[PDB]
């Protein structure tokens, strides 16, 4: 950790993750397919 | 370094190349035995064929086993398995040619006897030339189109099986 | 003794049951009650055979919902590394000899950066495919 | 239990043991008096300093051109595995798919997801039929002579009467011209058997 | 001296030929997986691909 190895952060939050799987799973159950479609 | 500690003594210096070059040797030669087990294996019960043929004409008996031979492999895998052929170690696989050769078979008398539905719980019983009126309404063929026809089909078929052989043997 | 080599503290049965550890040529071995380490030829399952006959059917009366869950991998922990701290470990009298190898650690460099790169691309493309934030009522 | 999650926990482990390897190999010496840079700068001239360093510089050189190389192999399973990932999410979320086992295992209805460190989880939901009844059938009926054939479903018969079904649940109905078409002539077909049609 | 020569020459074959197998594997995979699609989706049933 100090011999110059590093890491780094990821770009996306586990917080946008769970928007993204709420979104998606509100839209399965409210529209059905159709959501994909248009 | 082949038995020598005039050369142990000096290898150990170069720290621990052997042990992770064994790690991925190990890695690679276990994951040939779950492709193996993938491609196989997608079949819960061992079925097993009537001792009648009644297929309604269609001839099976090329790819169905022989039990005469010890082998229980057929006569067109019979033909496929003839037409091909330190500290260096060699390991052997895990499942024997008679389990392959069994879970074919299995494989084979699910699709014959209970068409597609062995794949989705229990299998069901139906006779053949109705399987052939149902994979016929498949491509809007209507089944009867096959009903006032389907000997002359059953005769193609056991032909077209036959050339097969040949196209093996040549 | 099996094809695979000679087996010693295991007590051979002619019975058989799945396979909780794999030996090789369908040997198989396990813990099982007095209790010890048995060996056994692995089994494949039990053996069923169907009443076909002609103008015979059995049409399902009843069913059954089910769930089932499935698990996937979709990303990596996108490491990076300094060539020439881990090299030269901040010494001139190092790197004095260390340049004259050109240019490795650069590209060293720029195919972790891909790497770094292609992860992100990874989490990317399997969420974020739908245009608006719904939400439930 | 948690063994539920092996597969996205070996990951961790790999990379984990990868990068313990990487660092611990700074132990080794490749032939050098010590593998501490300082214990030879402060002890030795620079005209042998600069002989034993290279040593040095060789096989770190070499230790990290290996984890690279693992690491470049490594990723395009990740790749793999996430390509698949998106087009199960792709074809089986926001829709329904005829690809028999593809989703879980029988036919199937809908799939939720959720999310995981470093993945994904899909809940699929799947229809199986428990229950089943033996019958006898007959491909076609002869009435006036003409063969009849089902619209849809098949005919059966507990041995008394003759009906009409659908295929995947049990459902009797009175055979009735409407659930028919005819072809031919009684004379064509095998197995066809004399009934009366409404 | 002499035997360092011969064990940097062995090692880097080995390495070499692992290196080959690793990638001879990863692509044999891919086929494996493809006739376990083909499998599971073409005998159980029939399909409109
Ligand atoms: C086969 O099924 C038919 C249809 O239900 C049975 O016929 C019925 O028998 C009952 C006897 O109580 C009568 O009340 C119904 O009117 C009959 N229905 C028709 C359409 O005729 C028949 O008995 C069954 N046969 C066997 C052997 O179970
Ligand atoms: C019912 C039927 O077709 N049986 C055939 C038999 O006539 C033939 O001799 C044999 C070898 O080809 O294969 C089987
Ligand atoms: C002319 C002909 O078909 N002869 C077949 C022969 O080839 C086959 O080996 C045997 C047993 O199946 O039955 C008969
Ligand atoms: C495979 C088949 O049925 N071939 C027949 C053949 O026997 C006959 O000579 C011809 C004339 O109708 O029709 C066709
Ligand atoms: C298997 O059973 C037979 C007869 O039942 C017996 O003779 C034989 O000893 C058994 N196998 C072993 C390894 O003891
Ligand atoms: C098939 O039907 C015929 C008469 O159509 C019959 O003689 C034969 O026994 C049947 N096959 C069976 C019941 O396996
Ligand atoms: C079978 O049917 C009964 C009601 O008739 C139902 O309660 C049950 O869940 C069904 N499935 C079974 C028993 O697997
Ligand atoms: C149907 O009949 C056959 C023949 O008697 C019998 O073996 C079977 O158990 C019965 N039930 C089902 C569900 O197949
Ligand atoms: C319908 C029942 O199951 C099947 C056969 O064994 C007989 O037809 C029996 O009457």
């Amino acid at each position: 950790k100090f011999n110059g190895l590093t890491v780094l952060p990821p770009l996306l939050t586990d917080e946008m993750i769970a928007q993204y799987t709420s979104a998606l799973l509100a839209g399965t159950i409210t529209s059905g397919w159709t959501f994909g479609a248009g | 370094c082949g038995d020598s500690t005039e050369c142990s003594n000096l290898l150990l210096q170069y720290g621990s190349f052997c042990t992770q070059l064994n790690r991925a040797l190990t890695g690679i030669a276990v994951e040939q035995d779950k492709n193996t087990q993938e491609v196989f294996a997608q079949v819960k019960q061992i079925y097993k064929t009537p001792p009648i043929k009644d297929f309604g004409g269609f001839n099976f008996s090329q790819i169905l086993p022989d039990p005469s031979k010890p082998s229980k492999r057929s006569f067109i895998e019979d033909l496929l398995f003839n037409k091909v052929t330190n500290g260096l170690t060699v390991l052997p696989p895990l499942l024997t040619d008679e389990m392959i050769a069994q879970y074919t078979s299995a494989l084979l008398a699910g699709t014959i006897t209970s068409g597609w539905t062995f794949g989705a719980g229990a299998a069901l019983q139906i006779p053949f030339a109705m399987q052939m009126a149902y994979r016929f309404n498949g491509i809007g063929v209507t089944q009867n189109v096959l009903y006032e026809n389907q000997k002359l089909i059953a005769n193609q078929f056991n032909s077209a099986i036959g050339k097969i052989q040949d196209s093996l043997s040549s | 003794q099996t094809r695979a080599g000679c087996l010693i503290g295991a007590e051979h049965v002619n019975n058989s049951y799945e396979c909780d550890i794999p030996i090789g040529a369908g040997i198989c071995a396990s813990y099982q009650t007095s209790q010890s380490i048995i060996a056994y030829t692995m089994s494949l399952g039990a053996e069923n055979s169907v009443a076909y006959s002609n103008n015979s059917i059995a049409i399902p009366t009843n069913f059954t919902i089910s769930v089932t869950t499935e698990i996937l991998p979709v990303s990596m922990t996108k490491t990076s590394v300094d060539c020439t701290m881990y090299i030269c470990g901040d010494s001139t009298e190092c790197s004095n000899l260390l340049l004259q190898y050109g240019s490795f650690c650069t590209q060293l460099n720029r195919a972790l950066t891909g790497i770094a790169v292609e992860q992100d691309k990874n989490t990317q493309e399997v969420f974020a495919q739908v245009k608006q934030i719904y939400k439930t009522p | 239990t948690a063994s539920a999650l092996g597969k996205l926990q070996d990951v961790v482990n790999q990379n984990a043991q990868a990068l313990n390897t990487l660092v611990k190999q700074l132990s080794s010496n490749f032939g050098a008096i010590s593998s501490v840079l300082n214990d030879i700068l402060s002890r030795l001239d620079p005209p042998e300093a600069e002989v034993q360093i290279d040593r040095l510089i060789t096989g770190r050189l070499q230790s990290l051109q290996t984890y690279v190389t693992q690491q470049l192999i490594r990723a395009a399973e990740i790749r793999a595995s996430a390509n698949l990932a998106a087009t199960k999410m792709s074809e089986c979320v926001l829709g329904q798919s005829k690809r028999v086992d593809f989703c879980g295992k029988g036919y199937h209805l809908m799939s939720f997801p959720q999310s995981a460190p470093h993945g994904v989880v899909f809940l699929h939901v799947t229809y199986v039929p428990a229950q089943e009844k033996n019958f006898t059938t007959a491909p076609a009926i002869c009435h006036d002579g003409k063969a009849h054939f089902p619209r849809e479903g098949v005919f059966v018969s507990n041995g008394t009467h003759w009906f009409v079904t659908q295929r995947n649940f049990y459902e009797p109905q009175i055979i009735t011209t409407d659930n028919t078409f005819v072809s031919g002539n009684c004379d064509v077909v095998i197995g066809i058997v004399n009934n009366t049609v409404y």
